[PDB]
């Protein structure tokens, strides 16, 4: 895991515990603020900034665990649609989400949907819409070597 | 008929076997501070092996028998100055002291 | 069950029951003539022949084993003093390997010595004797003890017919140590 | 837990594992050779030096146990008398081979030695019998002249290689007089020799270059060790230009 | 649920290079013609072929099993006593 | 017997480390049924569009009729800022910063991916595919099954098994078409003897001599019976299970040409075993499993590909030091070492003359370069 990444994403957990609500405009007001999109481009794309925007979008989605509360839940699912509609690269690196995982995202939406929350719910169908995901049976892969 | 309550254990195989002929009793060590102490009840109530074991409920007569003839042995002339000094008997303080050795006992296992 | 090929032990592990049985020989015997048999029990220094002579019979891949390793896969109960017997038994060979020149200049020690054990069974008999015109004891007396039953100073007297009286006051009770005694265990 | 999921205390063998070792398909089990260190040289040497004075004194040992066996069951006393002459013989020769120095007592390079004897009891297994005795017999020697060239015996070894035909390079490097092993000196024959490169590029072996690309090239980089391997006299160093 | 104790039946639940092993170890003198009738048409030729090129060796157009395969390296001759190998050797 | 015990939603068994064993084929229905995912197409566009998204959202999820969350797109998209990683008070910045410092010190150009390019080539391999056919193109749904196998030992001794390739494989094809896409040095090895004639060519390669081979999945040791020189290799195997009370239960035995990769209820990193003539053996580990997608290849038939070839270095020519070596000596008369290697030029050389007779006693091998299949 990269260790800088650790804390840019406790940083940007800041200001998205800083919004008041989870309508999608306050995301917009943060974009002229904390320009997360900065490193997408870089001076260089080559298989090391592939690995950095995988292990960014894996320990992004890492924090979309059930334990987290509501508004963090919204802030990393725009911050991974963010980051998922910035790859101006070659490749197009999809989050990889767990079997597991894709049993809270169900709740999730059902009570974006019943919160009349149209923007939640436009930003789920967009991603669904881009095919944005890595069905797997587990988030990450280990080996017994080490 | 129990219901799982014993284990299978391998035990004897009826090889050649070594002849042990020994049993090691175990007997508890003995401390700095515990040494002075059975000196001084020594001190106190004289060579009565039963009272001396009456009042150490953490030690055996048999221990204390062996002490006191390997005292006997190897320093009798502490023997004698114990044996030559008097003191009157104590209970109350004696049960403090028992404690304070007990407390001492367990911060050195807690070490 | 070292003679057996059973699936419990490895195909490395097993020997010949012949050659083994006489290297043992050889061994217990190179004990016996160097005081390893007389007061101490035989079946350690058995077993610490039987070990000594597995180990050398394949030093490639079982050195590296132990006695306790030996004794479980042997599914035998090993002796607590063997190891040590062992030990005096390595030493010996060890002031065996002193006196053959190879062997001098090789500079073994306690591990690398068993390798070469099958040569100190070949010529024993003058590294025993260079050995000894250099005996065996045990440890505790081979200390170098400079006071070898110190002779007690002649104390036989008695006196005339009493010495003091003084003694029998301090070694009877008081009332209040009488007293004492009836309340302690009343 | 990485050689075999069946490897237990004692691990089983099938059946066609002995077709395999049979017809001489030795793969990747064999190829595990690895470099020397200081420790098993001395220990070597030692081992070496011990087996020849263990060759040397086990004639004495024996013929001493004899004579001591002898004069002790003989009873003449000049009998007695010339089994000690002959005892004390033995004893002076065992004594000056004992303080013999370590020159002379080494023997040659293919001198008679028990190879087995040396790994299975001094080295513990840990090298083959081959091993050693290909490393003492060339690589481990005092007969080994260490130094290096002078840039003076390159030209007499091309010129007796040309005028026998590059066949035996054993004769030549011992009629070349340089007191070491062929394999030694034809490395840096073949480092000073000219032909190992090669010349202007033809239009034919473009063709192949092409090929081997668009066949088993990988992104960015190019695997030119594959360039080396299949076209013959392009080296490692200038044919990365054929694509720069 | 002698070396022929395996019969037909078990002969033909067995792959070919032991099927062949041991009818040359049997009979010891072969034709290929026969031997493809014994072995079965649903074999095909150049696996018969590379089986008995490993076991036998072809002399005046007839396959004659090898002189390893007869005598093992740990046997000896049952009239005589002596190793393997010089019977082989003789054989060869 | 049908599918071994396995649920499949699989819970770790060891936290993070490794998951219960679960039918791996189960997994293409119950994502695809809990989840539709239909849309393997890459049919994106490259007004009327906003008309068919209204009419798509604002009957789906939406339920104003106006174009309000529009906004997000031209916040997404118009409101992108050739930039330079400065100028702004973040973490991910620093560590940018850190690393082309590192570049700026010591790394003087972008061309050193080497090893890095494997992953890569091998994964563009996969994008922009197009089918042969239409009746050859890949249904939606397909399970495709990742693995990582560690074959060889040239590598560290004294360190872990890190460096080896890595292979993936799909779901509908059959295990034979796994099983003949492995490839190892070891079937193009030459047995024989080589050295009382060099120039006889390769007749059999040990492929062809030997084509036993099977894998292990949970105690199902399948076997192949595609040509009738093949052997039974799990005949012994049973056996030395079977002969003592070792613990390990029975095993059942299967064909090869008749059962799929969704039958095989296994775990996913579990250290499992594939074994191939007689004793070559390989670790394999079962890493990721996932639906197709409409960014891999659509080859069915092409897709056994090794995503990822893992670098080797040949060996080279102790005499030379300029070419690879094809020909290992042994109980050679004038090598230094018994385990030398020569290449062709230097084998003849060696110990042939003119004409070719062999001088000398000697004995040779046919080395095939592991550099052959890397």
């Amino acid at each position: 895991t990269p260790p800088g990444l650790q804390t840019d994403c406790e940083a940007l957990l800041s200001r998205f515990q800083e919004t008041d609500s989870v309508r999608f405009e306050d995301f917009t007001e943060l974009w002229r603020n904390m320009k997360f999109g900065t490193i997408f481009c870089g001076r260089m794309r080559n298989l090391e900034k592939n690995m950095f925007t995988k292990e960014a979008l894996a320990l992004a989605w890492r924090y979309f665990l059930p334990p987290y509360t509501f508004q963090i839940r919204v802030g990393a699912l725009y911050l991974l649609y963010g980051l998922y509609n910035t790859q101006l690269c070659q490749p197009k690196q999809k989050i990889r989400v767990a079997l597991k995982d894709w049993d809270e995202v169900l709740k999730f939406q059902q009570d974006l949907v019943n919160a009349q929350h149209f923007d939640a719910a436009y930003i789920f169908r967009k991603l669904r819409l881009d095919r944005a995901f890595h069905f797997t049976a587990m988030p990450k892969l280990l080996s017994y070597r080490m | 008929c129990v219901v799982e309550e014993n284990d299978p254990i391998f035990e004897r195989g009826s090889t050649t076997t070594y002849s042990s002929f020994r049993k090691n009793y175990y007997s508890k060590p003995w401390s700095n501070k515990e040494t002075d102490m059975f000196f001084l009840a020594i001190s106190m109530v004289g060579t009565d092996f039963s009272m001396i074991g009456q009042l150490f409920p953490h030690r055996a007569r048999i221990e204390i028998k062996n002490k006191f003839k390997r005292e006997e042995k190897t320093n009798g002339w502490r023997i004698d100055k114990a044996f030559q000094e008097k003191r009157p008997f104590d209970f109350d303080f004696f049960a403090h002291l028992l404690q304070k050795v007990l407390a001492e006992e367990e911060k050195r296992k807690q070490k | 069950k070292l003679f057996q090929a059973s699936p419990s032990v490895p195909a490395k592990y097993v020997e010949d029951k012949e050659k083994m049985l006489s290297r043992t020989m050889q061994l217990v015997e190179l004990a016996n003539e160097t005081w390893l048999v007389t007061g101490r029990h035989p079946l350690p220094v058995i077993t610490a022949a039987t070990f000594l002579a597995w180990q050398s019979l394949q030093p490639a891949d079982r050195l590296s084993c132990s006695l306790a390793r030996f004794c479980k896969l042997a599914n035998v109960d090993l002796p607590y003093p063997a190891s040590s017997r062992l030990q005096e038994l390595l030493a010996v060979l060890l002031r065996m390997a002193e006196q053959l020149a190879w062997l001098r200049v090789l500079r073994l020690d306690k591990r690398s010595v068993v390798k070469h054990i099958g040569d100190l069974l070949q010529h024993r008999q003058s590294l025993v004797r260079s050995a000894f015109r250099d005996l065996l004891l045990p440890p505790c007396m081979l200390k170098s003890p400079k006071r070898i039953c110190p002779v007690p100073p002649v104390s036989t007297v008695t006196g005339d017919e009493n010495i003091s009286d003084s003694e029998i006051e301090q070694y009877l009770r008081t009332p209040q140590e009488v007293r004492d005694f009836q309340r302690a265990q009343a | 837990y990485f050689k075999d999921k069946v490897t237990g205390v004692g691990p089983p063998a099938n059946e066609d594992t002995r077709e395999k070792a049979a017809q001489g398909i030795k793969a990747f089990e064999e190829l595990l050779v690895t470099k020397w260190k200081n420790w098993e040289k001395a220990l070597l040497r030692k081992s070496v030096v011990s087996d020849r004075l263990q060759r040397l004194l086990q004639p004495k040992l024996l013929k001493l146990e004899y004579l001591h066996q002898k004069q002790s069951k003989v009873s003449s006393e000049l009998e007695r008398q010339a089994l000690e002459k002959q005892g004390r013989e033995a004893e002076k020769e065992i004594q000056d081979i004992n303080q013999l120095p370590e020159e002379a007592l080494l023997g040659n390079r293919l001198d008679s030695h028990d190879w087995e004897k040396i790994s299975n009891i001094n080295f513990e297994g840990s090298r083959s019998a081959e091993e050693i005795r290909k490393f003492w017999q060339n690589s481990e020697h005092p007969s080994i002249n260490k130094q290096e060239w002078s840039r003076e015996e390159e030209e007499r070894l091309q010129a007796i290689a040309a005028a026998h035909g590059h066949l035996e390079w054993q004769k030549i490097a011992e009629e070349l007089g340089t007191s070491r092993s062929a394999f030694q000196c034809l490395q840096k024959f073949q480092q000073h020799n000219k032909a190992l490169k090669r010349k202007e590029w033809t239009e034919e072996e473009d063709r192949m270059l092409t090929q081997l690309v668009q066949e088993m090239r990988v992104g960015s980089h190019i695997p030119y060790r594959r360039i080396v391997y299949y076209m013959e006299g392009r080296d490692s160093m200038q044919l990365i230009y054929r694509w720069t | 649920q002698p070396s022929n104790v395996l019969s037909m039946a078990q002969l033909r639940t067995l792959p070919l290079a032991d099927q062949i092993k041991i009818l040359m170890k049997n009979v010891k003198v072969m034709p290929f013609a026969n031997l493809m009738s014994l072995l079965g048409p649903s074999i095909d030729s150049v696996a018969v072929l590379r089986g008995i090129q490993k076991v036998a060796m072809l002399v005046q157009g007839n396959w004659v099993v090898k002189s390893d395969i007869l005598y093992p390296k740990d046997s000896s001759s049952p009239h005589s006593g002596v190793p393997a190998e010089v019977l082989c050797r003789g054989r060869d | 017997v049908s599918g071994s015990g396995g649920c499949n939603f699989p819970e770790y068994e060891l936290p993070e480390l490794n998951t219960r064993a679960f039918h791996v084929g189960a997994f293409g229905e119950l994502w695809r049924g809990r989840l539709r995912g239909a849309g393997d197409l890459s049919l994106r566009e490259p007004a009327a569009d906003s008309d068919r998204e209204d009419a798509a959202v604002a009957r789906d999820l939406d339920c104003s009729l106006e174009a309000a969350a529009e906004l997000r797109a031209v916040c997404g998209l118009d409101k992108l800022k050739e930039v330079i990683p400065e100028n702004t008070d973040l973490v991910t910045l620093g560590v940018r910063k850190r690393f082309l410092e590192h570049r700026e010190e010591t790394i003087t150009i972008d061309r050193a991916c080497r090893q890095e390019t494997f992953v890569y080539e091998m994964e563009s391999h996969a994008i922009g595919k197009k089918p042969e056919n239409s009746a050859d193109m890949i249904e939606e749904g397909e399970l495709i099954l990742s693995v990582n196998i560690l074959y060889p030992v040239i590598f560290h001794k004294h360190k872990e098994h890190k460096p080896y390739q890595t292979m993936l494989v799909l779901g509908s094809q059959k295990l034979t078409q796994l099983r003949d896409s492995i490839r190892c040095v070891s079937d193009l090895q030459i047995g024989g003897e080589f050295s009382n004639t060099p120039d006889q060519a390769p007749e059999h390669i040990s492929k062809d001599l030997y084509k036993s081979a099977f894998f292990y999945f949970e105690g199902t040791f399948y076997n192949d019976k595609r040509y009738p020189e093949c052997r039974d290799l799990s005949r012994t195997i049973i056996e030395w299970s079977e002969s003592h009370d070792r613990g390990y239960g029975k095993f059942q035995t299967a064909r090869m040409e008749d059962f799929t990769f969704n039958d095989l209820c296994i775990k996913l990193g579990f250290p499992y075993l594939y074994c191939h003539q007689g004793d070559c053996e390989h670790v394999i580990v079962i890493t990721d499993i996932r639906l197709v997608h409409h960014d891999d290849c659509l080859d069915r038939t092409l897709y056994p590909l090794l995503i990822k070839k893992h670098w080797l270095w040949t060996r080279k020519c102790f005499v030379c030091k300029m070419y690879t070596a094809r020909w290992v000596t042994n109980n050679d008369s004038f090598a230094p070492e018994d385990p030398c290697f020569f290449c062709d030029v230097c084998f003849r050389m060696l110990h042939y003359d003119s004409e070719g007779n062999k001088l000398g006693e000697f004995l040779a091998y046919p080395y095939v370069d592991p550099g052959t299949f890397n």
